[PDB]
């Protein structure tokens, strides 16, 4: 069956500049009719795939004219001129020359923008959660760029590794930034026996960590 | 306008059975099912013009009512590896919304929803200890979509947890109400958690 090969990440691209996404087929998709049976789909964050290009170079209905594709029967390049923040997503190549129908692994289009420090926010356990018997401290580190970020938790000044749950968003379709959530969970009994909880975020936009904390006594 | 609407899905234990379906609006059409998981990507499984991927022969039966424009996929004796989001896909132009299918020995567990309260203020909701995915989160029934971040759920010790943040001007909270609306259909849970100042 046909192996459709693409890289997981595009070369990053500044807004207004041009992007390319490569794909290769293991079997040639160019037939005697002069048509190449190659298709491109975009899967925007949260959504299903949608068709961009059919038969190698044809633009699908309602797709911006800035998208295009070209290639041989085996090597293809999707190109996006003047890239907009809304173009962010995962782009898939596919064929329809045999069953099984197969797709590439998807290439994430990586938008490059101005650096931005995270907005950090910390939150103590709610009375609701405390009634259940648990106690979670939450730290949002929001709307930062670039995507790499490190978060450390202290309880009373000592680092706490265990009980930490981290999550990351994809690149935002509107402002091209990233966000992270970090939750430290404890039991109510341990929680009520420490005084200070701190979330510290190291990001390239500051040599110094951004730190938020709260103290149960104030 | 062609539209592919799909439904069914849910959670079963290994060995369990599920029939999913979709309806096209807007005879002349082939229909396929494509499933998506982080570990295997987009995988074509079945098509009716019937053809089936090698991995699901004998487990899946694809079928159509050309009258109703209502195609079905009967998924019997399911395996843990069958877990994923299943798309109706009319090759090559139209995709459905995607219905989640989870096959797992873990049973349905509803979420506990907790409010997170402290120029611009950030608030949030913690949706903790549920199974299976997905849950949906809304703030003020959609009124606040800008400045919302809902994070991917993470599985820890056989339960999912997710969180959502919302950032608004300080002049709008707590003077005005802010509420996260959480649904978890698998467990018929719907909650509307007010964020009250501490």
């Amino acid at each position: 069956d046909i192996v459709m090969t693409q890289a997981a990440f595009s070369n990053p691209v500044t807004l207004g500049t041009s992007a390319s996404i490569s794909c290769r087929s293991s079997k040639s998709l160019l037939h005697s009719d002069g048509i190449t049976y190659l298709y491109w789909y975009l899967q925007k964050p949260g959504q299903s795939p949608h068709l961009l290009i059919y038969h190698l170079s044809n633009l699908a209905s309602g797709v911006p004219d800035r998208f295009s594709s070209s290639g041989s029967g085996t090597d293809f390049t999707l190109r996006i001129s003047r890239v907009e923040a809304e173009d962010v997503g995962i782009y898939y190549c596919a064929h329809n020359v045999e069953l099984p129908r197969t797709f590439g692994g998807g290439t994430k289009l990586e938008i490059k923008r101005a650096d931005a420090a995270p907005t950090v926010s910390i939150f103590p356990p709610s009375s609701e959660q405390l009634t259940s018997g648990g106690a979670s401290v939450v730290c949002f580190l929001n709307n930062f760029y670039p995507k790499d970020i490190n978060v450390k938790w202290k309880i009373d000044g000592s680092e706490r590794q265990n009980g930490v749950l981290n999550s990351w968003t994809d690149q935002d379709s509107k402002d091209s930034t990233y966000s992270m959530s970090s939750t430290l969970t404890l039991t109510k009994d341990e929680y009520e026996r420490h005084n200070s909880y701190t979330c510290e975020a190291t990001h390239k936009t500051s040599t110094s960590p951004i730190v938020k904390s709260f103290n149960r006594n104030e | 306008e062609v539209k592919v609407e799909e439904s069914g899905g849910g959670l079963v234990q290994p060995g369990g059975s599920m029939k999913i379906s979709c309806v096209v609006s807007g005879s002349n059409y082939w229909m396929s099912w494509v499933r998506q998981s982080p570990e295997k990507g987009l995988e074509w499984v079945a098509e009716i013009r019937t053809y089936y991927a090698e991995s699901v022969k004998g487990k899946f039966t694809i079928s159509r009512d050309d009258s109703k424009s209502r195609l079905y996929l009967q998924m019997n004796n399911l395996r843990t590896e069958d877990t994923g989001i299943y798309y109706c896909f009319l090759p090559m132009d139209y995709w459905g919304q995607g219905t989640s299918v989870t096959v797992s020995s873990a049973k349905t567990t509803p979420p506990s929803v907790y409010p997170l309260a402290p120029s611009m203020v950030t608030l949030g909701c913690l949706v903790k200890g549920y199974f299976p995915e997905p849950v949906t989160v809304t703030w003020n029934s959609g009124s606040l979509s800008s400045g919302v971040h809902t994070f991917p759920a993470v599985l820890q010790s056989d339960l999912y947890t997710l969180s959502s943040s919302v950032t608004v001007p300080s002049s709008t909270w707590p003077s005005e109400t802010v509420t996260c609306n959480v649904a978890h259909p698998a467990s018929s849970t719907k909650v509307d958690k007010k964020i009250v100042p501490r």
